[PDB]
RNA sequence: UACUAAGUGGAAAAGGAUGUGAAAGUGCUAAAACAGCAAGGAUGUUGGCUUAGAAGCAGCCAUCGUUUAAAGAGUGCGUAA
RNA sequence: ACCUCGAUGUCGACUCAUCUCAUCCUCGAGCUGAAGCAGGUUCGAAGGGUUCGGCUGUUCGCCGAUUAAAGAGAUACGUG
């Protein structure tokens, strides 16, 4: 089996979900009742591999990358380091990050800072 | 088969032996055998 | 390296002895012969339950004699202990074997019939149409049956057919 | 190099003798996601764990005040569980970990300073 | 290719390169150069190939120097005609090359990508070439 | 006294190579390496652009920060994904 | 411009050929942009064979029909 990767909320057919070994209905249902309310992101979601698919349903924080507009104050200019259009602060940083912890393997706070940080990178943007 | 002076290994699964005194090459590629020089 | 490797020996039935030529081991199953070649510097001394070995000089030829023939050693010791197997999966849509005594007859997409004599010694079973299980004493004459038993249909590409080594994964191609 | 193993000697000496209690557990044929889940559920715990060779711990153990020693480090994956207070929460851990394995292989250690058998350290972390 | 506008003389002598190298025997500017252990005579298209791979296999972030330069010109006399009637008509113009000296040097590159440029550049000259290091 | 195994010796080039002998220091090692075998080989990331599918791998950005003893927008093979 | 002018008879055709392999076919094998037929390429191989006609004196060349093919060359560009 593979990696799943859905839109939290009402979804009866999936990319698999006939034929991985759970009822489509005794599963959507679950996922939009997690996610009623969080509808209209691209949320990453995680299958296991196990041959039951037991009942072990985690989701994961809104990506990184899609949110800098409001932790770095741009417009998404472009994709290079060498270019940039303005500069993150400290407060927004740690929201952020203090709202992705959940999402790392590891409860550390400037860790989680210092990942967020390192992933909008991409974009060329550092702390100031 | 490949018949060429100069024999280099091409993948990074080409070795190469000394057989009945010619140099030779095998690899798990069929189209990487090389058997001269 | 091979050859310094100390050789286990198995003295409950099993047994060793050597001369300038013949080096033979006596297992539950038959014995093994080893002739060899005369004037070898590489010298043989057993200790109770253990064998050691090594190269008296130094060459290039006595250091590769002093780890072939340990190696051919502990194979023969192996084999008259255990027997080796070889598994062959007969793959096709009609390709199919089995055996009518001391024949070991195949049916094929070939006009003629095909038949293949077994050596002394060599034993095989047809559990199932599709699979060929052989197995003997010595990985020398097992391996030379699979090769010559082989010759016929070797495996393709496109599509996997013919005679696997059991794990010799076929790597296919387009087909179109 | 050399020089740095002395150093290492020394340090981790330094931190098994600064502790009494400790245990070393086989968990073999495991993974590193699983491990990386393994560092979330000690953070909280004041312990740790930390895989470090053979000839090291032989040397060490002897300067930390433990006996009842003849394979400090063998057969198989191998790490250290030293509990500096609250190892309970790390022991509850592993003792999770090994019901995700097939079984239990016991090396070395006690809670708090006295080499034990698992027999009653599993009932202990269970 | 490379060659001189002009010359005080259409049609000169052939030169010995016998002996050890004159000039040029150590590097100058590159940091890794190409020295030749033969001398020979090699014409301007030869040293456009090796200079085209140079550039090609370089990319736009090392730098490269030519050594030497074509200062001579040959003559070939056209096919199918006897012998005589003076000299015949220059066709090439080419650099004498002595043992021992450089012919192409390159800097501002990592290790593997300066060697690979040299060996590809090398075999494109009719001369048993050899690596080479600044010498300091 | 050493050497080559080629009948080179007894015809020859650019090129190629775990053929072999010698010399110089070179990084490691019995606080155990190389070779092989047992495992793991991770998180932001199926990140974002685009490709009705490219999402560790049509191509591109950054190509870093963290978990750690160990791991790469992954060494590649291989998947519209 | 080395042997020949005190003569060494020069193309092609006919008959008869012989030799080398850098293979035209038959033969064995590897790879494949080899599904199978039919191929492409490379290696090993000289036992045998490798067509008949129109044009032109012709080799060559073009054309027509066959076959397994209608090979590359040499022998004072084989041999008055």
């Amino acid at each position: 089996i593979a990696k799943i990767n859905l839109l939290g909320g009402q979804a009866k057919p999936g990319p698999a979900l006939a034929s991985v070994g759970i009822n489509m209905g005794e599963f959507t249902k679950q996922f939009n009742e997690k996610t009623k309310d969080k509808q209209g992101e691209m949320i990453p979601c995680v299958i296991t591999a196990y041959n039951d698919k037991s009942f072990d349903f985690i989701l994961k924080t809104t990506p990184v990358s899609i949110l800098l507009k409001q932790a770095a104050k741009l417009e998404k200019g472009a994709k290079n380091a060498k270019t940039i259009v303005g500069k993150i602060t400290m407060a927004k940083a740690k929201e952020i990050a203090q709202y992705k912890l959940v999402d790392l393997n590891a409860n550390t706070v400037e860790a989680a800072l210092k990942m967020v940080l390192g992933t909008a990178k991409q974009m060329g943007i550092e702390v100031i | 088969m490949k018949v060429r002076a100069s024999v280099k290994p091409i993948c990074k699964d080409c070795k190469i032996i000394k057989r009945h005194q010619i140099v030779r090459v095998i690899c798990k590629t069929q189209k990487h055998k090389q058997r001269q020089g | 390296k091979i050859g310094n490797r100390t050789i286990t020996l198995d003295p409950a039935k099993v047994n060793l002895n050597f001369q300038k030529d013949h080096i033979a081991v006596k297992g539950p199953l038959g014995q093994i012969e080893l002739k060899l070649p005369p004037n070898l510097p590489l010298k043989f001394e057993l200790k109770d339950n253990n064998l050691q070995i090594t190269r008296n000089n130094e060459l290039k030829q006595s250091k590769i004699f002093h780890g072939t023939y340990n190696a051919l050693i502990t194979n023969a010791i192996i084999g008259v202990t255990q027997g080796f197997e070889k598994k062959l999966r007969l793959v096709g849509v009609g390709y199919r074997a089995n055996v009518e005594g001391e024949t070991l007859n195949l049916q094929l997409g070939y006009s003629h019939p095909i038949k293949e004599k077994i050596p002394k010694g060599l034993t095989v079973k047809v559990e199932k149409n599709t699979e060929i299980t052989i197995s003997g004493i010595s990985k020398e004459l097992v391996g030379q049956f699979a090769t010559e038993v082989r010759k016929w249909r070797k495996p393709e590409p496109y599509k996997g057919k013919g005679v696997l080594y059991f794990d010799e994964v076929i790597v296919r191609k387009a087909g179109k | 190099a050399k020089k740095d193993k002395a150093q290492q000697v020394a340090d981790v000496s330094h931190l098994l003798s600064t502790s009494a209690g400790f245990v070393i557990f086989d968990y073999t044929s495991m993974s590193a996601i699983e491990a990386t889940s393994i560092r979330k559920k000690l953070f909280k715990n004041g312990s740790k764990i930390k895989v470090i060779k053979n000839n090291i711990l032989r040397r060490a153990l002897k300067a930390g005040k433990f006996e009842g020693i003849d394979e400090t480090a063998i057969k198989g994956k191998l790490a250290v569980a030293v509990g500096v207070n609250e190892i309970v929460e790390t022991l509850k851990a592993v003792d999770g970990v090994v019901k995700a394995k097939e079984a239990m292989n016991f090396v070395c250690g006690y809670f708090d300073n006295r080499a034990f058998n698992s027999a009653d350290l599993e009932k202990i972390a269970k | 290719m490379l060659q001189p506008k002009r010359t005080k003389y259409r049609k000169p002598h052939n030169v010995s390169y016998e002996g050890k190298a004159k000039g040029n025997s150590y590097v100058a500017f590159g940091e890794y150069g190409l020295v030749a252990t033969k001398g020979n005579w090699i014409d301007a298209r030869a040293i456009e190939s090796a200079r085209i791979a140079i550039s090609k296999c370089l990319g736009k972030t090392g730098k490269m120097w030519i050594r030497i330069f074509p200062h001579m010109s040959k003559t070939k006399k056209p096919l199918e005609v006897r012998m005589g009637s003076g000299k015949g008509n220059p066709e090439f113009w080419v650099a004498v090359v002595k043992q021992g000296t450089v012919m192409f040097e390159v800097a501002n590159i990592p290790e593997s990508q300066m060697i690979k440029a040299l060996t590809r550049a090398g075999h494109k000259l009719p001369v048993t070439w050899k690596i080479l290091k600044r010498e300091e």
